[PDB]
């Protein structure tokens, strides 16, 4: 979900400091500004680290996972016991780990969000920078670090 | 701790919210006390 | 009670005889703590904090720096609750079965209730002492058919996030390879700010007999145990090495330090064999008894055992 | 998909009628229950309550576990799951059984089987007979009062 | 041919492990045993120990006996025997059991039946499911855990 | 637990840590990065130097080949100390640095195998002969990575002056808003590390 | 017994330490409430609708 | 609130306040109070209902 | 209340089990004692 480490089977070490922040619950992102603009918004499921869209239907209109010309900004947080998300609005830059589509992203490539939320290989709608090559953390999860500046 | 003691002096912001609570306790007491069906 | 329940009484009266397990020597006397609690969960709470990038230089204007993360991991224990049902002669009837010098019927394999409650709690016993050390609980000397236990339920020898090391097939014969692969895990090993602490060594019977060759025109004068000693004391700060021989173990070494810091082990309370009250009892002779035993308990911190598992193909 | 309500209750539950209040995915075991019936444990493949299950083989490494099934591989009915330790109750085919049990998505007197997803259909090898007509738990799940008593012939 | 033979020796011989140590003919009842099992006692004919019996009729001078046998005529299982008195303990195949029976001179999984002389084999109305591979006690000795559980 | 969010005072204790220890590497190793790997470098100021990064000292290369001869190593180590240029200060005690696997490899008897007397007892008496027989220490660090350090400890050639702020001091600055999550800034200054040219040897035990 | 209210004491409105100010005339305040907290048995309240169709 | 008396008046009795407590009575009938009954009791009405009793 | 001690006299089954407990951590204590690597 968001936090995968409140089932360690072990303590971990932490002598080490090398290697240490690639992971799923590191929510936010790698440089944060005080002028940042943060918008919470209710969700329907899982739009964490993930582009989000708006869906209005009677109820207020909630955000969820989705991409292309419907791209609203980008989640960065949850809180789950509100079921709420926190979201930079596309007007925002932003960089930090965001959920990729496979392995094949490397660096200096240009990357688009997919109707999932997820970060694909190449005109574009927005303009996203790949800065690290694709990492796995689960079987089916790889997390790259981009920079979104913006729309094309 | 309330804001209807005059004697009351909060030190800090988290004793005035204190003292609000209070207060608002107190006056639905109040009310009930003063309210007559 | 014991002036009414026979089985408690000759429960209480042979306890004694029952063997200490084993496994007691492997562990530190602070390295083992009781726990109450006989099925169920027990959770640890651990905050650390992580560099998500460079840190930023403070020049000119500028507000967007590199941020510091945290992040929160709880461990779980799991206990678990296992039984035993074993058949015995009837107390009323154990003078009919009486013998010139034993009591019991050899043709059909029936004991009297103390004999055979103290086989049954030894045989748990070995059991339980074969679960602490391999993390694996079956009766079939190949190893499969095993039991499914609980999520983080493990062993010193299967426990996860630890230095594994394999000596090739080929190299098995070569002690000089074994300890060429034992080195670089002694290496890869990460014991921290606790690293001053006695170490602990369990090795197999043909390892033992391996390390008493002298050291590689080989030395007169030192061993390959000596040299392994030498080798663990630069690491644990010239502390005490103990070296075991266990026969449950087969072709594989474990090291690990006897630290309750990094590794701890939290048995419960009730983990040793203990009778149940229930006892079956018919028109006949033989009756039928409970024993319980509880598993679970083992907690490391990761990178802080080294296991070199040798290749026999 | 549980054997106790998922979500919390958001009101307090008005005990005063005694009536119908037994048409529950909560109601585990038998409305007839023996004290010389023979009930064992089994490790827990998927969710098999209140359905009938057969024994499943791996390669070996570890130990036969039950899951939701039927036909001619029927082996008893899973009255019971403690989710803790993931173990199924399983009382044998052998032994007769009269309970609360799914139905596929009836009238009493009908004569039901044993479908590949441990559901009970109306109608061969198994003689299971509805005792009530489906109750409607979920808009996807029903439950139906059954006896099941061992095997029929042909 | 006998469940337990009784022979002296001039040696201790040492248990040195305790795993695959029940798989021996003197090994008897069930491996996992319930308290409300069944149980019977009849006058046995032959040795059907560790075999599937069924009902033999005299002259009527005698009462009825069991011996080893299957298809159609099987009554039960033989799971113990005491030798002084001849009696033959079976658990009715009504009751369902679990333990060692001798198979026929075989993986888990595979649907077993009982032959003419009791034995296993691989198959048409027995619940026989083997748990085990086969294990060779004597050079004609086969044994291997099954599950009977009525009949189709 | 389930949002990451501690006290200030447990959040500044790891920060602290982690910093220190980034500062730890810095000092030994002259770079800075949070990746094992080594790659993607911060860019620092020229006249920024640590202990293995300085300009103008003795660096010798063990090949890949005889990564696993401590001979080889010696003799590598020899003829570094050979080519040590300590001038007037040389009585002074002197330090060395190794890699855990080094420092394993340092504990075997001296080679056949001679009793009594092991690898690290020959370095010692080798370092002690261009020390003028003054006292010599060995230290293991994890940070190293197949590289041996032979420095001498004497303020006269090489000195450490840093300054009175690098080690992490909290920012006055507090950011706060309408929520319960603020924000908190630590600094640090890197720098300051001197020596004389020709009184560092560096050995690097190629693997590849 | 069969109707309870057990709301949050900081329920009622509540003003924010947090003020904004900038080099104008015009701040920026903060007011929380919670929301939350009723409890009532089952078939003990009646509500009857009157359809405008 | 769920699991609650609802009662519904149809369009075309909404000017009928016998229909109207008619639909009362039915409600206060499935009224379930058990052995709470001896509680004072609170009716919260409409300004239209409020004029047409 | 331990099996060590023969005046102990339980009361029911519930203080056996603990006698039993508190019986082997003793014997764990004391072979600790007695233990010399």
């Amino acid at each position: 979900m968001k936090n995968p480490q409140h089932d360690a089977s072990l303590l971990s070490n932490s002598n080490e400091f090398r290697d240490k922040n690639v992971e799923f619950f590191a929510s936010g992102g790698t440089r944060t500004s005080k002028f940042d603009k943060l918008e919470n918004h209710p969700f329907l499921g899982y739009p964490y680290k993930r582009g989000v869209k708006r869906v209005i239907q009677h109820y207020e209109p909630h955000v969820e996972a989705g991409g292309g010309e419907d791209l609203y900004g980008i989640c960065i947080d949850i809180d789950e016991f509100s079921k709420t998300a926190t979201i930079v609005p596309i007007t925002n830059n932003f960089e930090g780990y965001l959920v990729a589509k496979d392995s094949t992203v490397k660096v200096k490539d240009k990357l688009i969000f997919n109707k999932d939320g997820a970060l694909e290989k190449v005109k574009a709608t927005i303009n996203a920078t790949a800065l690290t090559d694709a990492k796995q953390i689960s079987n089916e999860v790889y997390l790259v670090k981009v920079a979104v500046f913006g729309n094309k | 701790a309330s804001l209807l003691d005059s004697n009351f002096v909060p030190i800090n912001f988290t004793e005035f919210v204190q003292a609000i609570s209070n207060t608002y306790k107190q006056r639905r007491i109040q009310f009930y006390e003063n309210l007559k069906r | 009670l014991f002036d009414e329940n026979y089985y408690a009484k000759a429960v209480a009266n042979i306890i004694g005889e029952v063997k200490d397990p084993i496994m007691y020597k492997w562990f530190s006397p602070d390295q083992i703590e009781d726990v109450d609690l006989q099925m169920g969960y027990q959770k640890t709470v651990k905050w650390d904090a992580f560099l998500n990038a460079n840190p930023t230089t403070i020049a000119n204007e500028v507000n967007t720096i590199s941020t510091i993360g945290f992040s929160s991991e709880v461990v779980r224990l799991n206990y678990l609750k296992l039984q035993y049902k074993f058949r015995h002669l009837k107390q009323t009837s154990e003078k009919f079965y009486t013998s010139d010098s034993y009591i019991g019927d050899i043709n059909n394999n029936l004991l009297p209730f103390a004999q055979a409650y103290k086989l049954a709690s030894s045989e748990i016993i070995k059991l339980i002492n074969h679960f602490v050390l391999t993390g694996t609980v079956s009766i079939q000397k190949d190893g499969k058919n095993q039991k499914r236990l609980l999520p983080n339920m493990y062993g010193l020898l299967n426990m996860p996030e630890q230095i594994k090391e394999e000596v090739a097939s080929g190299d098995k014969d070569k002690m000089d390879k074994i300890f060429e692969k034992i080195e670089a895990g002694l290496s890869k090993l990460e014991l921290g700010d606790e690293f001053s602490t006695p170490m602990m060594v369990i090795v197999d019977p043909a390892t033992s007999l391996k390390l008493v060759k002298p050291y590689a025109a080989a030395s007169s004068c030192e061993k390959w145990e000596d040299v392994l000693i030498q080798t663990i004391k630069a690491i644990n700060n010239r502390e005490d090495v103990y070296i075991e021989t266990s026969n449950l173990l087969k072709h594989k070494i474990l090291i690990y330090p006897l630290n309750s810091e990094l590794i701890k082990f939290k048995p419960s309370k009730y983990m040793l064999p203990t009778p149940n009250e229930q006892v079956d009892k018919d028109s006949t002779d033989v009756a039928h008894s409970y024993i319980d035993f509880v598993l679970g308990g083992l907690l490391a911190t990761r990178k802080t055992i080294l296991q070199v598992n040798i290749k026999q193909s | 998909l549980m054997k106790n309500p998922q979500q919390d209750s958001g009101l307090l539950s008005n005990s005063i009628d005694f009536r119908d209040q037994n048409l529950i995915f909560s109601n585990s075991g038998g409305v007839c229950t023996s004290s010389k019936d023979k009930i064992e444990n089994y490790p827990a493949k998927g969710y098999p309550y209140k359905r009938g299950v057969k024994l499943s083989f791996g390669d070996g490494t570890t130990e036969l576990e039950v899951e939701a099934g039927g036909g001619d591989d029927l082996y008893g009915v899973c009255s019971d799951i403690d989710e803790f330790s993931g173990m199924a109750t399983v009382i044998p085919i052998t032994n007769n059984f009269t309970g609360y049990l799914t139905l596929k998505k009836v009238n009493p007197g009908d004569k039901l089987n044993f479908n590949q997803h441990g559901e009970l259909e109306k109608v061969k090898s198994v003689n299971a007979i509805a005792l009530s007509k489906a109750h409607k738990l979920t808009e996807d799940l029903f439950i139906v009062l059954a006896s099941v008593f061992g095997n029929r012939a042909i």
